[PDB]
RNA sequence: UAGCGAGGUGAGAGGUGCCCGUACCGCAAACCGACACAGGUAGGCGAGGAGAGAAUCCUAAGGUGAUCGAGAGAACUCUCGU
RNA sequence: UAUGAGUAGCGAAAGAGGGGUGAGAAUCCCCUCCACCGAAUGCCUAAGGUUUCCUGAGGAAGGCUCGUCCGCUCAGGGUUAGUCGGGACCUAAGCCGAGGCCGAAAGGCGUAGGCGAUGGACAACAGGUUGAUAUUCCUGUACCACCUCCUCACCAUUUGAGC
RNA sequence: GAGCUGUAAGCAAGCUUUGAUCCGGAGAUUUCCGAAUGGGGAAACCCACCACUCGUAAUGGAGUGGUAUCCAUAUCUGAAUUCAUAGGAUAUGAGAAGGCAGACCCGGGGAACUGAAACAUCUAAGUACCCGGAGGAAGAGAAAGCAAAUGCGAUUCCCUGAGUAGCGGCGAGCGAAACGGGAUCAGCCCAAACCAAGAGGCUUGCCUCUUGGGGUUGUAGGACACUCGAACGAGGUAGAUGAAGAGGUCUGGAAAGGCCCGCCAUAGGAGGUAACAGCCCUGUAGUCAAAACUUCGUUCGAGUGGAUCCUGAGUACGGCGGAACACGUGAAAUUCCGUCGGAAUCCGGGAGGACCAUCUCCCAAGGCUAAAUACUCCCUAGUGACCGAUAGUGAACCAGUACCGUGAGGGAAAGGUGAAAAGCACCCCGGAAGGGGAGUGAAAGAGAUCCUGAAACCGUGUGC
């Protein structure tokens, strides 16, 4: 699903430009990294955003 | 189920008549009617002893009555022989 | 009448039902074989039939509730 | 209907104005009636297996229920008709007298 | 073999055995081609004489005479023969 | 609804006569001889069609003419299986796919497991019969699986037959 | 309340004042397919297992019910592996699934033709379309607002502002908002200190977590100290009652028309009836009515102090890249997204279109909230200087049919006998078709290809 699965943070559309002002479609990524935590107190490799690990509150196991 | 059910109703044909002097009676019967069913039903009814049941798919016949278009019902024909030693229907 | 139907037994109910599905298919085979004069009968018992059944399953809706 | 089978009418409108009979015969669902000796009509019928002379056959046939009107058991005249109820039990009454029709 | 197991194995005798399809057309006027359309349609069997042969010509079993005809026997056109 | 016009056409092919039927016959039926196919134009059978099959009646339309006829109209009728083909057996390609993996959403992919003949496996033959079905009905003679109210023989009840 | 067994004539057999048919409320039954859910499957088919029941010596056969997946909850097992967890099993769930308005609503994704007289920024347009989620409405909503007054006091919607301000290859075009006037009106609950109880880690009396109380805000507030099912009514879903002329007479097949007279009217709506009806019928105005189900309505714990503590953090905000704002990166505030960086916390924070200062107004990073607004597949009642059969729906009719297409899909034609079938007995020609008479009828040259019956086109006769 590329979603964190602690913020639900997921690819968002949007346009490239050019100099010319050129607008394409394109998307935007959530920084996502595949870790493990506790999910409803299980171990589970799961999606989550850097900016969700970035605290240290969502802690590895 | 009931065995009334499963006879619905007796074919009388020139066909059929000439079974009845082998011994052979033809019902029309429900669709559903596997021919055990069928064999077990005849004995039930009329209280004969059943040598075996052939039974037989007609398709319906396509009609007409006028404008409109139709088809007759399915049937199934099954043609019950009785054993030599038996009351007949 | 259900009126009458009520004043029955299950059991005995069942019974009549019983005797009408065989009076029912003796009528039909009369029907096929073209001896049968009453055809109104048929309906007749057809709706018998229904209205026995109908006081069957009330009493079955009565008793478990 | 205002009037049913059985009564005693007269017709108000037709060829048959002015003339009196009994309805033989009620149609709901046409609003039409059948009178004794009103609307007669030669029906040009082939042999059947019923009747195998077949022929022309002088037999009413039923005119608008609007055309008759029962008569008031009183005066004899024709009348409109209410309703009142005697016995628990709902009468048509001629509106000219006050007299019950049935 | 693992298992299961107090009743089994074999042979008689008696018995039980359901549903779906089954018509008819199927090199065809019934299927695919708008048509009772010179086209297309997989598979099995496929006789005799002469023959290497399923070629070829004439026949067998079997099938068929083809859904406009009668004349006349010009030009011309087509298919053939000299 | 005209014109073109009573014109082009009537879709490969051998018929002839006698008899019949009938309101009506080149065209339907019967007979006779003739002719055509014959590794088919015969017999069987797929797929497909779906009653077109058989019988009786019919002749408006359909039929490139005609029509008494018909694959047409109307009525009735006709398809019978333990053993044939398919299922209650097997799997191939492929397809579906619990959980799963992946993906803005929809979804895509895919494991266990399934489905899926065009293949594997698997017990019935000859003759006869109807207007219309026939390894299906009937006759005769079989075979296969399973069952045990029964019969006989044999083996064994825990180093105990058997499955 | 007297007929009825639909279309549909008809024969047949029956039913019904001991109340039928018919109309309304509530039930029952409700094959198979379909989310389709026991498993399979080419929808409407096939094949099971488990209980229980029928039947059989028994096998085979039959009946009823149960048996999908995911989710939640509870219990029992607890791999590798010790505890354990994953996994497995069972039970309970009116838990989910699917459909549907071709509408309206909120989101995710999102064109192009086209315009710009070419075209790329721009437009078309956040449109069409696809996807997700709804709800009877949705969304929004109780000021980190609007403003710059003696101010206002949630939101939505209408009018206006205004084609203004502005945006804009400053081109084509795009285009507000506040004030003002209206519709409708309604405000609330948490999180946090803090308190009580309980559990947990004891870090060893510090911290964590559960439950209850407490508390809810801006010239701050708070904590914390002290102080007081029923009943009835009106509706809906069937109905009931309901005034007054066959008035005379004329024409006519028939009178509702003419002429001459009456009458009713809280009723002169409408439809029907043999031509045009307030008084013939069904009705209308008015007045009544419900066993049952259903809608709506009505009735039956506060001030004064402020030592401290608390007041939403990976938040606000910023850089970079995009989007949304009428506003195209601009002088660009405001809002949102991705990425990285990253506050303050009342001695605080936000906004007033870069930014700073001053002032003014507010208190974000939690939630809920009716009405005024949008729309109509439907139902009920009604309306129209709307259509009248090539029109009006594609469809007045057995039409999304026939027919066409492998499929998605495309998609017709076709209304009128008569007042009533009285739908032509009988005779004659003909195999029939079809005619000629005779009948019926007002009319048959209204005879089913049946109201009228134009033109093209086809004929017969003949004056020139
Ligand atoms: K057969
Ligand atoms: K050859
Ligand atoms: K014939
Ligand atoms: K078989
Ligand atoms: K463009
Ligand atoms: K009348
Ligand atoms: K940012
Ligand atoms: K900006
Ligand atoms: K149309
Ligand atoms: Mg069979
Ligand atoms: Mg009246
Ligand atoms: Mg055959
Ligand atoms: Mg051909
Ligand atoms: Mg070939
Ligand atoms: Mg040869
Ligand atoms: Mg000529
Ligand atoms: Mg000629
Ligand atoms: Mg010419
Ligand atoms: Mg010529
Ligand atoms: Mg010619
Ligand atoms: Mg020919
Ligand atoms: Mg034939
Ligand atoms: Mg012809
Ligand atoms: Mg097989
Ligand atoms: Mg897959
Ligand atoms: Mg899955
Ligand atoms: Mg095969
Ligand atoms: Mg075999
Ligand atoms: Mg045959
Ligand atoms: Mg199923
Ligand atoms: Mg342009
Ligand atoms: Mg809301
Ligand atoms: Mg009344
Ligand atoms: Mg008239
Ligand atoms: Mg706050
Ligand atoms: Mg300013
Ligand atoms: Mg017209
Ligand atoms: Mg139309
Ligand atoms: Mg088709
Ligand atoms: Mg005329
Ligand atoms: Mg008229
Ligand atoms: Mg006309």
């Amino acid at each position: 699903a590329r979603k964190c699965v602690i913020t639900g943070k997921k690819t968002t559309a949007g346009n490239n430009r050019s100099h010319a002002m050129n607008a394409s479609k394109r998307t935007w990524g959530a920084n996502l990294q595949k870790v493990r935590i506790l999910v409803n107190g299980k171990p589970k490799k799961v999606y989550v955003s850097a900016r969700a690990l970035k605290s240290g509150k969502v802690e590895r196991v | 189920k009931d065995p009334r059910d499963v006879l619905k109703r007796p074919v009388i044909t020139e066909r059929s008549a000439d079974l009845m002097t082998e011994k052979k009676y033809t019902f029309e019967v429900d669709v559903r009617a596997n021919k055990t069913e069928v064999k077990d039903a005849v004995e039930s009814i009329f209280g004969v002893k059943v040598d075996k049941v052939n039974i037989m798919n007609y398709k319906g016949k396509s009609k007409r009555v006028g404008r409109y278009t139709g088809m007759t019902s399915r049937r199934r024909k099954a043609i019950v022989k009785l054993t030599a030693d038996s009351k007949e229907i | 009448k259900a009126n009458e139907i009520r004043d029955l037994t299950t059991a005995e109910i069942e019974q009549k039902v019983k005797s009408l599905k065989e009076e029912l298919f003796n009528l039909r085979f009369q029907l096929a074989t073209g001896q049968l004069e009453n055809t109104a009968r048929i309906r007749e018992v057809r709706k018998a039939i229904a209205r026995m059944k109908t006081v069957i399953r009330e009493r079955e809706i009565a008793a478990n509730k | 209907m205002h009037v049913k089978k059985g009564d005693k009418v007269m017709v108000i409108s037709g060829k048959d104005k002015g003339k009196q009979g009994t309805i033989l015969a009620a149609f709901p669902k046409k609003d039409r009636v059948l009178v004794e000796g009103v609307n007669m009509v030669k029906k040009h019928s082939k042999p059947t297996q019923a009747n195998p002379q077949g022929g022309i056959s002088n037999q009413e046939a039923p005119i608008h229920v609007s055309n008759v009107m029962p008569l008031d058991p009183k005066t004899g005249e024709v009348t409109r008709v209410g309703y009142k109820v005697e016995d628990g039990k709902k009468v048509r009454v001629a509106k000219k007298s006050g007299q019950v029709l049935d």
